[PDB]
């Protein structure tokens, strides 16, 4: 069974930062492109970020850009989203794809159950 | 016994038993192992070929055939348009991922 174990979500004051983690279960994500995609109730699949499997090509959704960072550990076999100065617009659950490169090929899809996200006063 | 000269990418095999029977695959299987030029070649990825097989719905399989060994490598398999056309920098990725991957297995 393969999958991607999404974690270190919670709730955060405006501003604030999180880091979330994308670990794979069942196979090596080393030579595999990683991305994020996000989802909040009522609204659409919005992609976030994605990395290389060298780490040397990395994305970002326009509205995101400057204040989230994607790095990856392939001997750790997880891939990490820094999120930095926080938005209530960033609520959602954040999951994790693996794919063939960086941009996306495939269309989102779900390889787990993701990890909650909330910025709220 | 012997090996087996099929070998799958974690895509294929999180997808396969939503798009295939373990019926439809092995005869799948034995259709490339008799015409491993089965699917038509996708234009500067290094020989991958793409192979719609009719089965629901049809699929899409993504292949390599290496040669020298004889053996395939099943990329990845999906329905009517949840895949997208490639550009450069992603034809470059995914002919090094199948150069690595090449090199594990």
């Amino acid at each position: 069974q393969v999958q991607l174990q999404e974690s270190g979500g919670g709730l955060v004051q405006p501003g604030g930062s999180l880091r979330l983690s994308c670990a794979a279960s069942g196979f090596t994500l080393d030579y595999y492109a990683i991305g994020w995609f996000r989802q909040a109730p009522g609204k659409e699949r919005e992609g976030v970020s994605c990395i290389s499997s060298s780490g040397g090509t990395t994305n970002y959704a326009d509205s995101v850009k400057g204040r989230f960072t994607v790095s990856r550990d392939n001997a750790k076999n997880t891939v990490y989203l820094q999120m930095n100065s926080l938005k209530p617009e960033d609520t959602a659950v954040y999951y994790c794809v693996a794919d063939f490169a960086c941009p996306l090929i495939r269309e989102y899809d779900y390889w787990g159950q993701g990890t909650q996200v909330t910025v709220s006063s | 016994h012997m090996k087996s000269v099929f070998v799958e990418s974690t895509i294929f095999e999180k997808y396969r038993d939503e798009y295939l029977s373990d019926e439809e695959y092995r005869l799948f299987q034995a259709e490339l192992m008799l015409n491993p030029k089965l699917g038509d070649v996708i234009q500067g990825t290094g020989g991958l070929r793409k192979i719609r097989v009719a089965s629901r719905g049809g699929s899409r399989i993504i292949y390599y055939f290496l040669d020298e060994k004889r053996r395939f490598y099943l990329l990845t398999i999906y329905g009517k348009n949840e895949m997208s056309d490639l550009n450069a920098n992603q034809r470059k990725q995914l002919m090094a991922f199948m150069e690595a991957w090449r090199n594990e297995q």
